Formats: C-alpha cells, structure tokens, sequence
C-alpha cells in the first residue's frame, strides 16, 4: 500500500 | 524484558529518579494508591478503578502493582514512540523538498528516485492521492503523519 512505500522509503534514508 | 534490555545505564538511571516519584515510600514497587496521590497533584479526580486500569496497562505480571523492571518497559516503550515520531518528521523534512511544508508529486519523484526506488510515476501519483485528505494536490505534515501511523 502506500504507507509500506513511504516505509521503505524512510528506511533508505 | 527484551524492551528494557534496549535501554543504557544512563537511561536507566534517569527512570529509577521518574520512578522515584511515584514510589514515594521506596519500597520499589508502585501502588494504586500512589498512582492516586501522583494524579490528584495533576489536577485529576481519578476514581480506584481507573487507577487500577492505568496500573494494569503496566502490570505486565497482574501483581496489581508497577515494579521497576514493569516501570522500565514502560517508558523503552514511550521512548521507541518518541524515536518514530521523529524519524517521521525527519522524513517529512526531507520529502519535503524546498522545505514549503507540503510534500508535492514532483518532489515526491525526486526523493524516491535518488533514494534508488524504482517506483513508477503512477505508483508516486498514487502515493500523493493516498496521503492528501484535504484535497489540495499534495501532504502537509499532518497528512504524512497520519499516513505513517501504524494501521
Ligand atoms: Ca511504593
Ligand atoms: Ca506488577
Ligand atoms: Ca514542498
Ligand atoms: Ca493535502
């Protein structure tokens, strides 16, 4: 879902 | 204990001096009573049975009463809260792009490809649609915070 992209997104930073 | 195991000798120091405040009479171990008399001096009225819920909330063991090590779970269990919350807006800073306080698609493409996501331009579309509750095109703070709050 979106939340899970913004998730892993947040991870790489 | 696998939450309190996390915390630093440092850290728990600091908690025994919080603890200390409840446990007025330093038996190590906090009681209804003691909870009652800390929220009176809040400037609430709490009733015995809500006191006996904020206890059990804690009461990891079903004593009736928060012990240090309970009291130390606790708290690693605010402070992982505090972390996330300012992973959350650390994140945000940096979606954000020029820092305008609103997360736009543009921006959102951006971030996500020089962070090596290969997301397509529909997925990013997709992402903004999601999290922009008022309508206005893009995600103000609280749009991302609440799109980042666990389900
Ligand atoms: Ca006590
Ligand atoms: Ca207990
Ligand atoms: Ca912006
Ligand atoms: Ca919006």
């Amino acid at each position: 879902n979106a939340q899970k992209k913004y998730y892993n997104a947040m991870k790489k930073l | 204990n696998a939450m309190a195991d996390q915390l630093t000798e440092e850290q728990i120091a600091e908690f025994k001096e919080a603890f200390s405040l409840f446990d007025k009479d330093g038996d190590g171990t906090i009681t209804t009573k003691e909870l009652g008399t800390v929220m009176r001096s809040l400037g609430q009225n709490p009733t015995e049975a809500e006191l006996q819920d904020m206890i059990n909330e804690v009461d990891a063991d079903g004593n009736g009463t928060i012990d240090f090590p309970e009291f130390l779970t606790m708290m690693a269990r605010k402070m992982k809260d505090t972390d996330s919350e300012e992973e959350i807006r650390e994140a945000f800073r940096v979606f954000d792009k020029d820092g305008n306080g609103y997360i736009s698609a543009a921006e959102l493409r951006h971030v996500m490809t020089n962070l090596g996501e290969k997301l397509t331009d529909e997925e990013v579309d997709e992402m903004i649609r999601e999290a922009d509750i008022d309508g206005d095109g893009q995600v103000n703070y609280e749009e991302f915070v609440q799109m980042m709050t666990a389900k």
